[PDB]
RNA sequence: AAUUGAAGAGUUUGAUCAUGGCUCAGAUUGAACGCUGGCGGCAGGCCUAACACAUGCAAGUCGAACGGUAACAGGAAGAAGCUUGCUUCUUUGCUGACGAGUGGCGGACGGGUGAGUAAUGUCUGGGAAACUGCCUGAUGGAGGGGGAUAACUACUGGAAACGGUAGCUAAUACCGCAUAACGUCGCAAGACCAAAGAGGGGGACCUUCGGGCCUCUUGCCAUCGGAUGUGCCCAGAUGGGAUUAGCUAGUAGGUGGGGUAACGGCUCACCUAGGCGACGAUCCCUAGCUGGUCUGAGAGGAUGACCAGCCACACUGGAACUGAGACACGGUCCAGACUCCUACGGGAGGCAGCAGUGGGGAAUAUUGCACAAUGGGCGCAAGCCUGAUGCAGCCAUGCCGCGUGUAUGAAGAAGGCCUUCGGGUUGUAAAGUACUUUCAGCGGGGAGGAAGGGAGUAAAGUUAAUACCUUUGCUCAUUGACGUUACCCGCAGAAGAAGCACCGGCUAACUCCGUGCCAGCAGCCGCGGUAAUACGGAGGGUGCAAGCGUUAAUCGGAAUUACUGGGCGUAAAGCGCACGCAGGCGGUUUGUUAAGUCAGAUGUGAAAUCCCCGGGCUCAACCUGGGAACUGCAUCUGAUACUGGCAA
RNA sequence: GCCCGGAUAGCUCAGUCGGUAGAGCAGGGGAUUGAAAAUCCCCGUGUCCUUGGUUCGAUUCCGAGUCCGGGCACCA
């Protein structure tokens, strides 16, 4: 089982999505997080800071 | 497979039933020799070893054997009859 | 590799006049020294251990002009070299090319004689060189390609460097832009007020 | 049997020789019995370009080691006379 | 691979386009059969064109097959389309490479609700000329028979922007034509000689940045990505890097080789009906609707300026009125994407046979022209026929 | 000249000191992922499915071995038309050359992958029972004949694949005979054993007018060497498991026969009944090994991708042949699986060669150019072949350098954010002004890698010879994939080139607004409950920079496996106690030995890489010279205090 | 290119052969509290995937698109 980060994901049943390593450590049985903006799991709405991660893209304007 | 050198299975296949064929008369005469043991012919083997001398030494140029199997031979056979004559 | 930003905002943090605008307006006056490195910068720094020695090297580096992975390979080599590391970093970081041309005086501040050694005006020995990171070896001299001699940046350069210091190890000509570049830099005849011993142990953790 | 020749090491566009004794059953670079100099084809007008330990070369030419033309040129570069 | 292509011949992008149950796949193979004595030799049977096992028990085309054939005057290439509903988008994608095609009517079949869209497509597809073929000739012993759904035929190329009372109209049977019937073979032989006359030279654009439908992808063993269809506009050598875009996430692709029906083409030009070979590409990050552009030619479009006439009920199209959230998938020549209707002011409800105006939000990027002709289709039957104005 | 080299912090508690884990701060990678992205240089580029594979190519070559000429171009006999020597054309192997064929050599190298293997391997040092095509040295030989065969014809099986029968002819193909020695056998006497000729030039001679003859080049055959490559034996070393403790029956040794190039249970017949095993055998699991790489103060730990040596496999299992060499990647034969063609009788096939394809997968390149250089192959040579190699293309994958501009400039503006609405901050920052043009982009020039070889000539050798042939000069035309080169010059305009993470402490750096145990953050402590520097956004700052971060993975920290360098009364930990075999250690005097020990030297420790001192790429990375080093091992000569040995 | 199933309030599903869409589990909003458990007072919050048609009126009748899953094709 693997944690969601973001705020706003869009997975369902499928929904192939992307595996990295670490743990949460409040979710007892969680030690893999999904990677937002990898394969079909895409990223998070709107944020304007930290966005390497999260795979966010630079603002358009 | 199809290759430019595909000869080199005709030309050593064919040279295969030459080469067998000098073999084996080579090893006939050296079996000659044995059976006059077999029945202690001391003088009888001792032509047969003389009629294979040349057998055994003319292979041994001809590429067929490294000569030291051929000396062999003529070191233990002669070894063999010369010790029951 | 530039870093082509503030030069005067990098004297308020690091506290320190560093000469990066030197130039025509001699004391730089417009920073509003000491007390306004930021927008915060009217609170008082503790400035712990790690702090000290992270703020000593970003002080030599600002003065350089020089980035992490270029200054690390030069500690790597003064590692390596005789003598004493600290100090042996310093021999490497003098002997940088366009750090000769501002001791030379050709060029008002340090980027404005990179920029000389940049754009292949500036000649060593009698060949070109356009990499500021050159090593300059004892018993050298260096001048100024004839396409670009005296055109209106190296002659007003040229006569501020006589307001200032005139370092020891080299001397220039300067009737025909002619550098000379003589014994290895020492400890002493250099700048005596940055340190170095507190670089050393930063790369030692 | 035995040979005389280069190696090619250095770099891309800058070759430097390694003129060598080794079998003739190997690599360009592969197991050699012993280097005798070096021949640098770009070091023009310099310090130093080019080596041949011409006694140690005669020990192998006496053993019958075939020099590669590149190299037997070159022993007519460092000649007796010139 | 296979005989390395020559320049040599003019070329036309002819085809078959009709009804079902008319002969379209069988007098194909006859007319490849009529110039196999010609030059060369085709020949290219009912089995060689509905190809697929299933292809053969259900004996329609659910998907095309294109054979070239070459006159002793110039170069061609015949694409076989079905004439079916359910099946008709095979056709749809397929019927934009013809500048020329040809018609079939059977003389006991006559004009279809599908025989008259079929036509309709044709002008908002880009295909202007027509020929038609009155097939299963020997069918009734009433001549007049062909003679009166002709005066129908002329006029349904009359009635939907073509001056179709001037095509070259022969009548022979392919049945008896491609079983070895001398007879009946020369008719053929007659209407492949209007080929070489009546529909002319086309205006090939290979002087123009390059751009090409994409028709559909194969999956060749030991090539890979093999996109098809002939070249829209320029010329392309292989080697010239260029950038698939269009609905998906577009990207650089470079074109490593270009073939034609198997003969080696090296440096490909607008129109010739050629296989594209593109360098490291999946069969994933691919699509049939895009089009190959050249690097950074033309971002696609979502909104636009659109002119569009609804089909009036009579022409059997849309059979009632509607509201402003109606969808329809618009193809832009090779395009399927539903499109989000948006009638500005002044109207709201468009009856059967309307010559209105608005403009449409696509719920995708796609290569919007303006001045681009495009036929506008309901599941069942054309609903519409426009152009489009302008990108905003 | 040649190790100048070692830091800690958070967290149990009301608080402290301990012990003791967990986590971070650094480096590094054959990396992937997200955002982003200007250039160049140099390296790297399928670690998962040793999964299955279309097409091209990856090994050929010699007419100076020979029979031939099916082609191509000259030539010759002739023929043909007409411009009767202008063209046309059948013959003609007569020359240059060359398919197909015999034959020689190469195909066992190079190139690829790491499945297997815990010893049949590798590293290391020795040893003796070996062979070694091509290269090279020396001594001798190098006579005389014969019988077949492919190519080629005729017929013919068969879809194809592949052939079948009878005649034809050659050879440096094959086979006797002669001849043999420092060769083999044998104590010896004796016995026995080999072969090939070609091409060039030629005065005189000699011509059955094919040639013999003179002479040079080169090859053939024998023995002894050397050099090199390989084979073999022995010692040490060479993963984890004892919850694997006993194992083996050609198994241990001997005798005799056979076998290999070489010794030997390597193989057999009989006999003896051992051998290995707690200083870890058998069995299990995993793994290519090493020089090295990464880290580390060092000792070590992990690892061994690139590069180089070795080993092993070549669709799977198995076998042998030819051959100097293989139990053979682009060889043979068998069987199996999987593919393809088929006329269904039977065949073809092997990318773990470079490219490339499908699939697997977090993930890794072009179906490029060239034999110009280096090397290999054959050949007298010129050359021909070479996906070796040399380069180019692709990707920021890494490492190194450079650039995205310089100086100046106070309405100390605007707009943003904070505010004690005083003001501060962004900030010399921007604009404005004066300058510069690196790299890109466009327009011109321009090194180095190229040495040779060929043609011709000259001279020196050789010889009968001013010829041939070998060597050393000279002259000429030149031989470049890279290459629209490196570099240089010139033109233009601030012109095309700054992102990314973090900001509670650890750890460098701040406030406001919005959300109120929700949304969310997190590497540990932990924040969030209506006033959050820890959430999201905004401004501001900090770090690093064409990269920045995240994940994985090794070392470090970790003295938490402590040899260097820790502990056991209560923190984890003294067998319940005793006797005692193996094993470890041993009081003191003397002698003698010199194995352990030390000193020296020798042999060796491959090269590269690490390190030291220099040279060359404008610099660096990088390339490269010499040296040191390779901490080891073996032998030899001494010392012999200390330990061990034998004796008193 | 084609053929089927899921696309029903947060989640899971019943309801149709036209008749103005439900249930369960959910979670939640107010009174106390430092805040909650607990107790009291009250609760559907729906584009039936989207769009359109056969009409007095469509979850449902017939289609078409997209997405998700699962099967076959086609091979310059
Ligand atoms: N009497 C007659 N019968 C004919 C003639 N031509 C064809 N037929 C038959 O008509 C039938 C339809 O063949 P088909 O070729 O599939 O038609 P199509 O027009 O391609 C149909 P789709 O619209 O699906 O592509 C077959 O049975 C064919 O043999 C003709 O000239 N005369
Ligand atoms: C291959 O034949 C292409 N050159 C032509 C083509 C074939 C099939 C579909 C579309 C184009």
């Amino acid at each position: 089982t693997s944690y969601i980060g973001g705020e706003g994901h869009n997975l369902q049943e499928h929904s192939v999505i992307l595996i990295r390593g670490g743990r949460v450590k409040d979710l007892p049985g969680v030690r893999y997080h999904t990677v937002r903006g990898a394969l079909d799991c895409s990223g998070v709405k709107d944020r304007k800071q930290a966005r390497s991660k999260y795979g966010v893209k630079r603002p358009k304007a | 497979n199809i290759k430019s050198a595909k000869k080199r299975a005709i030309q050593s296949e064919k040279a295969r039933k030459h080469n067998a064929s000098r073999r084996s008369m080579m090893r006939t005469f050296i079996k000659k020799v044995y059976a006059a043991i077999e029945a202690g012919d001391k003088a009888a083997a001792q032509k047969a070893f003389n009629e294979m001398q040349p057998i055994v030494d003319r292979q041994a140029a001809k590429g067929l054997i490294h000569k030291n199997k051929a000396a062999r031979h003529k070191a233990n056979l002669t070894a063999q009859i010369n010790k029951l004559a | 590799a530039r870093y082509l930003g503030p030069k005067l905002k990098l004297s308020r943090r690091e506290g320190t006049d560093l000469f990066l605008k030197s130039g025509v307006r001699a004391i730089d006056t417009k920073c509003k020294i000491e007390q306004a490195p930021g927008q915060h910068g009217a609170r008082k720094p503790r400035l712990s251990d790690y702090g000290v020695q992270l703020r000593e090297k970003q002080k030599v580096r600002r003065i350089y002009g020089v980035l992490e992975r270029q200054f690390r390979n030069y500690y790597k080599e003064a590692a390596r070299l005789k003598g004493n590391t600290g100090e042996n970093l310093l021999a490497l970081l003098e002997g940088r090319l366009d750090n000769v041309v501002y001791r030379m005086g050709f060029g008002a501040t340090r980027a404005e004689a990179r920029q000389l050694v940049s754009h292949k005006a500036i000649m060593v020995n009698g060949r070109v060189v356009n990499i500021a990171s050159y090593q300059v070896s004892p018993n050298d001299v260096v001048s100024i390609r004839e396409k670009a001699k005296k055109q209106s940046r190296v002659k007003a350069a040229l006569e501020l460097a006589e307001q200032r210091e005139k370092p020891t190890w080299l001397e220039v000509d300067a009737g025909k832009m002619e550098g000379t570049f003589k014994r290895k830099p020492e400890r002493s005849d250099l700048s005596a007020d940055i340190n170095e011993h507190l670089i050393v142990e930063l790369y030692s953790k | 049997m035995v040979t005389i020749r280069l190696a090619r090491h250095g770099a891309k566009k800058r070759p430097f020789y390694q003129v060598v004794v080794a079998d003739s059953r190997n690599a360009r670079n592969g197991r050699f019995i012993e280097r005798v100099g070096f021949f640098n084809p770009i070091a023009s007008e310099k310090e130093e370009g080019t080596r041949l330990d011409l006694d140690r070369i005669a020990h192998w030419v006496g053993q019958g080691a075939t020099i590669s033309d590149r190299v037997a040129a070159l022993i007519k570069e460092v000649n007796k006379a010139a | 691979s296979k005989e390395k292509f020559e320049r040599t011949k003019p070329h036309v992008n002819v085809g078959t386009i009709g009804h079902v149950d008319h002969g379209k796949t069988t007098l194909t193979a006859a007319i490849t059969t009529v110039l196999a004595k010609t030059y060369g030799g085709a020949a290219r049977a009912f089995d060689q064109i509905d190809n697929a096992p299933e292809e053969k028990a259900r004996g329609i085309t659910i998907n095309t097959s294109h054979v070239e054939y070459d006159t002793p005057t110039r170069h061609y290439a015949h694409v076989d389309c079905p004439g079916h509903a359910d099946y008709v988008k095979n056709m749809i994608t397929g019927a934009a490479q013809m500048d020329g095609a040809i018609l079939v009517v059977a003389a006991t079949d006559g004009p279809m609700p599908q025989t008259r869209e079929h036509i309709l497509l044709g002008r908002q597809v880009g295909v202007p000329y027509i020929i038609v073929f009155l097939n299963k000739c020997d069918m009734v012993d009433d001549e007049e028979l062909l003679e009166l759904v002709e005066m129908e035929v002329r006029e349904l190329l009359s009635q939907y922007d073509f001056p179709g009372d001037d095509t070259p109209i022969v009548r022979g049977s392919a049945l008896k034509a491609l079983e070895g019937d001398a007879e009946w073979e020369a008719k053929i032989l007659e209407l492949a000689g209007f080929l070489d006359s009546y529909i002319p030279e086309p205006e090939r654009a290979i002087d123009k940045p390059f751009l090409l439908p994409i028709e559909d992808v194969f999956s060749i063993s030991g090539r890979g990505t093999v996109v098809t269809g002939r070249v829209e506009r320029g010329i392309i050598k292989v080697g010239e890097e260029v950038e698939i875009v269009g609905i998906k996430e577009t990207q650089k692709s470079t074109c490593t080789g270009v073939e034609m029906f198997r003969k080696l083409l090296d440096e490909g030009r607008a129109g010739e009906n050629v296989g594209v070979l593109l360098r490291g590409i999946k069969r994933e990050e691919i699509e049939r609707g895009q089009v190959l552009a050249k690097p950074g030619t033309i971002k696609p479009h979502t909104k636009f300026e659109s002119e569009v006439y609804i089909l009036s009920k009579d022409e059997g199209g849309r059979h009632t009125p509607f509201f402003k959230g109606y969808r329809p998938q618009f193809y832009f020549r090779t395009t399927d994407v539903t499109g989000t209707i948006e009638l500005p002011e002044g109207v709201e409800m468009v009856m059967p046979g309307d010559n209105i105006k608005m403009v449409v939000t696509l719920i995708h990027p796609i290569a919007m022209d303006d001045g681009l002709r495009f036929a506008i289709r309901e599941g069942g039957r054309t609903v519409g026929a426009g152009v489009v104005a302008k990108v905003l």
